[PDB]
RNA sequence: AGGGGCGUAGUUCAAUUGGUAGAGCACCGGUUUCCAAAACCGGGUGUUGGGAGUUCGAGUCUCUCCGCCCCUGCCA
RNA sequence: CUUUAAUGUUUGAUGUUCUAACGUUGACCCGUAAUCCGGGUUGCGGACAGUGUCUGGUGGGUAGUUUGACUGGGGCGGUCU
RNA sequence: AAUUCCUUGUCGGGUAAGUUCCGACCUGCACGAAUGGCGUAAUGAUGGCCAGGCUGUCUCCACCCGAGACUCAGUGAAAUUGAACUCGCUGUGAAGAUGCAGUGUACCCGCGGCAAGACGGAAAGACCCCGUGAACCUUUACUAUAGCUUGACACUGAACAU
RNA sequence: UACGGUGCUGAAGCAACAAAUGCCCUGCUUCCAGGAAAAGCCUCUAAGCAUCAGGUAACAUCAAAUCGUACCCCAAACCGACACAGGUGGUCAGGUAGAGAAUACCAAGGCGCUUGAGAGAACUCGGGUGAAGGAACUAGGCAAAAUGGUGCCGUAACUUCGGGAGAAGGCACGCUGAUAUGUAGGUGAGGUCCCUCGCGGAUGGAGCUGAAAUCAGUCGAAGAUACCAGCUGGCUGCAACUGUUUAUUAAAAACACAGCACUGUGCAAACACGAAAGUGGACGUAUACGGUGUGACGCCUGCCCGGUGCCGGAAGGUUAAUU
RNA sequence: CGAAGGUGUGCUGUGAGGCAUGCUGGAGGUAUCAGAAGUGCGAAUGCUGACAUAAGUAACGAUAAAGCGGGUGAAAAGCCCGCUCGCCGGAAGACCAAGGGUUCCUGUCCAACGUUAAUCGGGGCAGGGUGAGUCGACCCCUAAGGCGAGGCCGAAAGGCGUAGUCGAUGGGAAACAGGUUAAUAUUCCUGUACUUGGUGUUACUGCGAAGGGGGGACGGAGAAGGCUAUGUUGGCCGGGCG
RNA sequence: UUUUGUAUAAUGGGUCAGCGACUUAUAUUCUGUAGCAAGGUUAACCGAAUAGGGGAGCCGAAGGGAAACCGAGUCUUAACUGGGCGUUAAGUUGCAGGGUAUAGACCCGAAACCCGGUGAUCUAGCCAUGGGCAGGUUGAAGGUUGGGUAACACUAACUGGAGGACCGAACCGACUAAUGUUGAAAAAUUAGCGGAUGACUUGUGGCUGGGGGUGAAAGGCCAAUCAAACCGGGAGAUAGCU
RNA sequence: UAAGGUGAUAUGAACCGUUAUAACCGGCGAUUUCCGAAUGGGGAAACCCAGUGUGUUUCGACACACUAUCAUUAACUGAAUCCAUAGGUUAAUGAGGCGAACCGGGGGAACUGAAACAUCUAAGUACCCCGAGGAAAAGAAAUCAACCGAGAUUCCCCCAGUAGCGGCGAGCGAACGGGGAGCAGCCCAGAGCCUGAAUCAGUGUGUGUGUUAGUGGAAGCGUCUGGAAAGGCGCGCGAUACAGGGUGACAGCCCCGUACACAAAAAUGCACAUGCUGUGAGCUCGAUGAGUAGGGCGGGACACGUGGUAUCCUGUCUGAAUAUGGGGGGACCAUCCUCCAAGGCUAAAUACUCCUGACUGACCGAUAGUGAACCAGUACCGUGAGGGAAAGGCGAAAAGAAC
C-alpha cells in the first residue's frame, strides 16, 4: 500500500 | 417469561402507526399479574402468574377446574 | 517493534480451543460449518 | 465594486403612503425674579436631498443623479 | 313554560378510617452447610404505588431521508408562468 | 493584544539601518469579567525578541581520515515499457514537436558524470465542478421513535363523611 | 596412548582487611493514600464412639505415581514474509579508575557481524583540523562549536519566603617528600583482669585498612589533562505546576489538574448498563454521590429575565383517550 | 501406403477463405444438405501462465578487523588445527520462564536452501540423545473472573445468579556436593541427608465435625546495625632466575 | 477510445498463448415462412407415450356507449339534414427473426445499507496477583537540648527523613537534526532530548464487542484496517458515470 | 467362490494355498483404545482426579461393575406447622446430540424499484430460533353457489394479468366457474339394548414378490501391409447376444460382458393369507363444544394499503343466543337460500435428495468441468471466524538404458 503523497496542489 | 399460566397468552408483535402511516415494529404484552389464589380443597394459597383476562375465567370456570387442566398441561404450578 | 502476535498457549486454547468453541451453540455452528467443509483440523487444539 | 436603507422645521424624530406634514428641544414675545435661570402664558418656522417622469394632482408613485448609512466582494 | 323549594335516583368530586388484593431491596422461622430464591410468622405501607391496553405532551436520546435548476466554473445575486 | 481591517497606526527604547520585540498612546474595524477579567513567584524538549561566550552557519571554502561511488571476479533485482532507424532551429499543428514543413548540423559504438526535455516515473486528482452518488455530524428541516410524562380502563376492595 | 585421553599420585588448602542492591528484615522507625483470600498447620469442643475405634510416642517396613527434562531463549531456532541494524520477562553481577549497574581498559567467557580483491576521480555519507573575521548565514544561532568535575569563596531583581540558585563569577587540583618512614580515623589480635561461666564482659593495643589538610620540592604549553561531564544572562506572550494526547508528519497555548461555583440526588437515591430480572452507584447516606462549567494562588467577578431554557404557581382560556 | 495437429510451399476466390503438397507427428478424421451454439478478440490500468526490458546496472544487510602457517579436499579469502591481531565483557557472557519443536550429538552428501565459493551449516540423509520421593507440572488452596443444580427473568435463543465448581500471575512436605557422556543431569554414579503418607509391632492413652478459635496474614517510605556472597593483601605451597 | 477537433505532449496496452462481453425463460407485438381457413388451435392430463385422446379454454368472424342497453349500426341530444366511433377489406396455429416486458438481462467496477458471526495474544481503560526503579543531592513536619515567656508564642543548635522535590543509568517516553524513502527495518538507526518513588513502569491472567466498546478527549484506539472493525450472507445491491 | 493369494505408493522378504478351513465376496455375530450429547468429578478435546460395590493376594496392590442431568411414574422419608405441603433419598422408564434440502411455527431486514424520497415495493424474501416426518402441512363445511345446484383437503391447467388493490404512482393481484391428478371418511362431548361382531394396532405362521453374495451364457479361419491386425483382400458362422469395455492400429464370433435362462444357508423389505394379544361393530333414546360468538380500542392476515370494507387471527376492555337457536351470502336492513363454530383423527394425489443402484446427454475435456481428474478443503494465508491454490498424458510391454 502507500499513503497519498501530500504533494497536493490545492 | 411473560406467559399466562391459565390462558397461555404470550407477547405478540405489531406496528406503531402515525398520521403518515409510518410503521415501526412493536410488541404487545399481556396484562400479567402475580396473584395468590385460594384453593379450597387444599385449604392453601397457590400463586399464579395470570393475565387480567385469565382472572375473569377463573371465577367462571372455578379454581379447581382450571388447575385440573393445568395438571394435564404439565405447567408445574 | 512489538507486533500484533504474542504467542500464549494458555490464552490460545482458552479463546479458540475445542471446549471454548463447543461451549456455545454459535461456536458449535463453527464446528458444524468446518465439519461440513471437511476441514482437516476442526479446532485450534493440538 | 455589488446590494439594501436613509435625506421632513435650527437639531433629534413622527408621518399621511395620491388630494391640507406633525411631536420634543431649541428660537422669539409676554409674565414671574433685585437679576439670570427654573417655571407660566402665547407664537412663527419645511423647495420634505437634486432632477426627470406619472397623475387632473406627488414630499408620498417610478427612474436616474448627489450625499449619508448597512451589508456582501467567497472556493482553488 | 319559567322560577324552581324540597323529594328519591343515577353518576361523579374530594376527605376520613379500615384490610383483604398488592408492595416490602423491615424483622424472624424453615427449605439450608446458602446475604439467591421460595414458603411461613410478623411489622410497615395500601387501594396508592407499580404494571398492561389506549391516550395527550415532551423527546437529535436514536433512526430514515430531504435540502431544485438555469448560470461565460460554482457560490452569492438574479431568474422560473 | 494569541484579538487592530485601514496598518509597517503614532511616540519612545534597542540597531548603522528594527514591517519583529519592549514601553506607552486609545482611534477596542470586531477586549471584558467563571464560554471568567487582570496580575502572578516557580515551572516549560512553550512562542517571540535581545546580549555575552562560542564556533566552517557564513565571507569562502581547503586539506585529511573512513564508508560508498569507479575497476576486476561471483551472485544477481526493481518500478517502467505501442513500436522506433529516438538531432538543432524557425514555423505549423487537440493551440509548448525526436517523428509535420523548411533549414542547419551530425562518422559507427561504449564508459564515467550532470539532470534541461521526453507535458519523465509513482497513484482512474484530494483543489474545482457534476451525479435527483455515499457516509458521519448539527439543528426551532420533515416524519417517526426509545425514554420521560398525563389521563381513562384493567390488576383494584369495604365503610363513612360531606 | 588415537593431538583427545586413561591410570596412579598429589603440596598448601590460612589470616587480615574491604564489602553489597543479597541475608538478619514477613524486622525496626515513621507516614497516610490505611495496605488479599483460602487451605495445609495448631487448638477447642458438638453428634457419634468411649472394652472398640481413634489419638500420642518409639521402632520396622512399604510407597512417593503420572507428565515435563535435548536445544534456542535480547535471538540465524521466539514475534517481525528474510539466517531481517527492530521487539521480547526473570536470574547471575569479576579487576583498575570512578559516587555509580555511568564511562574507559581488561578477566571468566564469547565473538570478528556469509561476498571479496583492487583503485585512492567527481559527488554523497560518517568524521578530523583550519589563517582572518565571528551570525555578516538563515524563516530561525537549524546544526556544529562551546560549557561540563569536586572543594571553597561568592551570588541580583523578584518571591507564594519554599525559592530564584549549580544564579552569575572566581580560586585550588599532577607527581615527590615532610608534617606523619604508612597521619587523623576505622578495624582490632595477643596479653591482663572479671564472670552466677559463654558464640561472655571490661581492659588492652599489636597487626591491617586509611582519607583529608598544610608545607617543601619537581615536570609539562597544558595536572577536573582521556572517556565521562550544565552554555549563560535580559525582556515578554500563553498555560499555574508534575502529568496526558493525535501508535505511523502536530507534545502545544490543546486535555487533565487541585481549587471554585451552580444544579440534581433522602437511599427500593438520582443516574447508568440492561425488553426484564438484576448489577454498578455503594456494602457509601448530603462533611455523600452524580452532572455541568471554570481551572493553583492573589485582587475581583458589574448590568439585563425581553428571547430561549429551567423552576414555581393554578384561577381562567384551550385540549386526548373515555362516555 | 500416414487422420487431426503443427510447420513450409504452391494454386485459387470480391472477401471472410478454399484446394493441394513437402516436412513433423503417429490415430483418428469426416463429404453433402440440414440442426444447435460456451460461434470468431488487440485493446477493457482485462484474468492466468510464460518470457522480455531496465541489466550484468543497483544491491550482496551495521565502518567490531583481520593476518599467516598447516590440514582435509577435485578445488580453500570463507572449513579444521595452530600462532598472532581485533571486538563485547550490566554483554555481543552465563542460567531460565514464555515461545519454538529436534534446530541438540554423530556419520554422510553438496542438486536446491546460505544474497559469493563452500569440503562447512540452524541445508539434504541416516543413527543416537531428554533417566527425578526432593527441580517443575500434575496435586491441595484460594484472587480477579468464568461456569453454574435449583431459582429469578426473558418471543424462542437466552440473561443474571445461589448452593456449588473451576480458575495462578499468589499460599501449601522434603537434597546437597563431587564425578561422569559426542550429545543429559539437584534426574545418572559416588558420598552424606531429608520429607509426606501406608502397614505392622510396642507402650501410653479422649477421640471426634460440613462447626469454633488461633495461625497462615501481607502497605509505602526511611534509617542504621549485625552479617555473608565476593574482592584485595599478607601468609603458606609449588614453580620461575628471565 | 473519447471528441467540434488528436502525430498529438489526451486514455489504454512490455510481449506471446489461453480465457474474456447482447444470452436464457416467459409473455406480447411486427416481419418472413408453412399449414388450415370463417374459422384456427388445444393446455394440464390420459396414453406404449414425439402417435392418439383431451376443444377445458384462447383468438377471430360486430360494433357503439360510462353503463343499462341497442345493434350494421350505435353514441351524442328533446331531436339531429348532423357529428364521433363502426359497417366492402381473413384470420389463426406453428417455425425463424426484429422490438417490447419481467427476471442480474451485453460484460467488468463502486463508496455504502442491512443481517448473523469472529476479534481487547495489538492497543485503550479497568480488575486480581507479582516484579522493577544504579548512584549522588536538597534537608519539611516532628523530636531533643538550650535560649527566651508567668505559661506560651518565638529563637538557636542537634537530631530527624518529608516531596506527583533535584542531578543522573536501568526502565519508559519520543522534542530537534542528519541518514534512510525499491529501508538493516510497511515508522527505524546515529548524535543529542524529557520523565526517571510515581497521576510511575512492567510480567502473568481476567473483563468491557461494532452504532457498540474504550478514550487525562486526538474523532484517538478497538489485531499493519476506524467519522462506525473484521468474516460470511442478502449479493450478480445499485452505478442516468467511465 | 476358489487356483492362486498376503490393501496402495511398492518392490522385496518370509510365507499361505491349489478341489476345498488359501485368498476374495455376502449374511449373521464377537471385539470395538481415547476424545466427542460424553453422562463419576474436573478440564487448555483426545488429558487430570475420584467414589461405591463385587471379585481377586504374592499384603505392594489388582480386575470388573456402578456413580451426569432433565422429564414422567411409583415407593420411602420429610420442614417452618398439628395434620399436610414444599423439600429430600432411592427405583424404573424416556429425552439429550448429529445430519443436505424439503415442511410447520416463533421472530424478521436493508440494499433496490418508485429514475429523489416517507405510504408502498423489495418481502414475510435473506437471516435467526423452535419442532417434526419420509413426506410435512392441510383436511370431512357454522363451505360455496344463486332460487338451479355443488358436496373434505392437497396438486396441475384455465378462468386472468380479468375483478379489484395502489403517493390509484411504482407495483401488487384474485375468486367464482371449468378441465385434470387423486379421492375416505370418522371419533368425543352418554346411557342403554345387544355383544367382541367390523376395524385397527401389536405379534408369531406360511405363501408370494423383492433386497443383501452369485451361475451359465452363442458364433473365424486364410492371406496382405505392418513392430504388433481387431485394418486390407477372401471365404464363413452366431444373433431373444451388432449394449458397451478390453486386447500391440477400427473385433458380432480374442477377453470381460450383453440378450436370455437360473441361484440364497442367513438377514431383511413388501404384499396376501392365517393364528394369538389388545381394539370395539350394530340398534334405540339422549346430548349438540360460553368468557365463546359478537362488540369497543390497537394491530395483523385475507389480491384488498381504513377505505363505504365484508371475512379471518387477537394485545386490550366487554360480552350473547344456545335448535322454539345461531353462522354466512363483501357496508347495512328485510326476504330467501345454505350451513351448524367455539372438541378431535385421517391414506392418496404434493415438495425435496446428504445417500444407494442403473441408465441418459447436439454437457465439459485439464486456464474447461466440482475449489479439488493428482494424498484438496490439502499446501498456504489469517489471533480467529474464514479465505484458499498450483499440479493430468514415457512406451504395446520398463523391456526405465548392462557395459
Ligand atoms: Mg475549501
Ligand atoms: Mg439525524
Ligand atoms: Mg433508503
Ligand atoms: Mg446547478
Ligand atoms: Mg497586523
Ligand atoms: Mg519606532
Ligand atoms: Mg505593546
Ligand atoms: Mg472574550
Ligand atoms: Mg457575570
Ligand atoms: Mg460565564
Ligand atoms: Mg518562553
Ligand atoms: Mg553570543
Ligand atoms: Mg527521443
Ligand atoms: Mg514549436
Ligand atoms: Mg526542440
Ligand atoms: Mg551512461
Ligand atoms: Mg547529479
Ligand atoms: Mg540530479
Ligand atoms: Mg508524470
Ligand atoms: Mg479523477
Ligand atoms: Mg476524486
Ligand atoms: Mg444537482
Ligand atoms: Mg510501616
Ligand atoms: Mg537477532
Ligand atoms: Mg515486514
Ligand atoms: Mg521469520
Ligand atoms: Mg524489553
Ligand atoms: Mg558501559
Ligand atoms: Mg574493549
Ligand atoms: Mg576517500
Ligand atoms: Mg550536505
Ligand atoms: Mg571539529
Ligand atoms: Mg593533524
Ligand atoms: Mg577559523
Ligand atoms: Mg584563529
Ligand atoms: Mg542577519
Ligand atoms: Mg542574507
Ligand atoms: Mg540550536
Ligand atoms: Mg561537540
Ligand atoms: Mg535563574
Ligand atoms: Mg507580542
Ligand atoms: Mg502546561
Ligand atoms: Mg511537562
Ligand atoms: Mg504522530
Ligand atoms: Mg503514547
Ligand atoms: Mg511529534
Ligand atoms: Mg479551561
Ligand atoms: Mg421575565
Ligand atoms: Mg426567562
Ligand atoms: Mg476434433
Ligand atoms: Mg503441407
Ligand atoms: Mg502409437
Ligand atoms: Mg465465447
Ligand atoms: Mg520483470
Ligand atoms: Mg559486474
Ligand atoms: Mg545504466
Ligand atoms: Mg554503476
Ligand atoms: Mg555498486
Ligand atoms: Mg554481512
Ligand atoms: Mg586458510
Ligand atoms: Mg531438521
Ligand atoms: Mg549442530
Ligand atoms: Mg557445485
Ligand atoms: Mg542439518
Ligand atoms: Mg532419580
Ligand atoms: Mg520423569
Ligand atoms: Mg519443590
Ligand atoms: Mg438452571
Ligand atoms: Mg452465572
Ligand atoms: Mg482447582
Ligand atoms: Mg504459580
Ligand atoms: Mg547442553
Ligand atoms: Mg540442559
Ligand atoms: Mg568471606
Ligand atoms: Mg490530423
Ligand atoms: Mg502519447
Ligand atoms: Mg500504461
Ligand atoms: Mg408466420
Ligand atoms: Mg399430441
Ligand atoms: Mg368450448
Ligand atoms: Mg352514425
Ligand atoms: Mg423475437
Ligand atoms: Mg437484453
Ligand atoms: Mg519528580
Ligand atoms: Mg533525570
Ligand atoms: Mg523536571
Ligand atoms: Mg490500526
Ligand atoms: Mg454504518
Ligand atoms: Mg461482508
Ligand atoms: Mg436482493
Ligand atoms: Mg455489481
Ligand atoms: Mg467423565
Ligand atoms: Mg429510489
Ligand atoms: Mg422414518
Ligand atoms: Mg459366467
Ligand atoms: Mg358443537
Ligand atoms: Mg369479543
Ligand atoms: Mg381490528
Ligand atoms: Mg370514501
Ligand atoms: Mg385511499
Ligand atoms: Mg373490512
Ligand atoms: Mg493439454
Ligand atoms: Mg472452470
Ligand atoms: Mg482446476
Ligand atoms: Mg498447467
Amino acid at each position: 500500500a502507500a499513503a497519498a503523497v501530500r504533494n497536493a496542489r490545492w | 417469561s411473560r406467559v399466562c399460566q391459565v390462558t397461555g397468552k404470550r407477547p405478540v408483535t405489531g406496528n406503531n402507526r402515525s398520521h403518515a402511516l409510518n410503521a415501526t415494529k412493536r410488541r404487545f404484552l399481556p396484562n400479567l399479574h402475580s396473584h395468590r389464589f385460594w384453593v379450597e380443597s387444599e385449604k392453601r394459597f397457590v400463586t399464579l402468574r395470570v393475565s387480567a383476562k385469565g382472572m375473569r375465567v377463573i371465577d367462571k370456570k372455578g379454581i379447581d377446574t382450571v388447575l385440573a387442566e393445568l395438571r394435564a398441561r404439565g405447567e408445574k404450578y | 517493534m512489538k507486533r500484533t502476535f504474542q504467542p500464549s498457549v494458555l490464552k490460545r486454547n482458552r479463546s479458540h480451543g475445542f471446549r471454548a468453541r463447543m461451549a456455545t451453540k454459535n461456536g458449535r455452528q463453527v464446528l458444524a460449518r468446518r465439519r461440513a467443509k471437511g476441514r482437516a483440523r476442526l479446532t485450534v487444539s493440538k
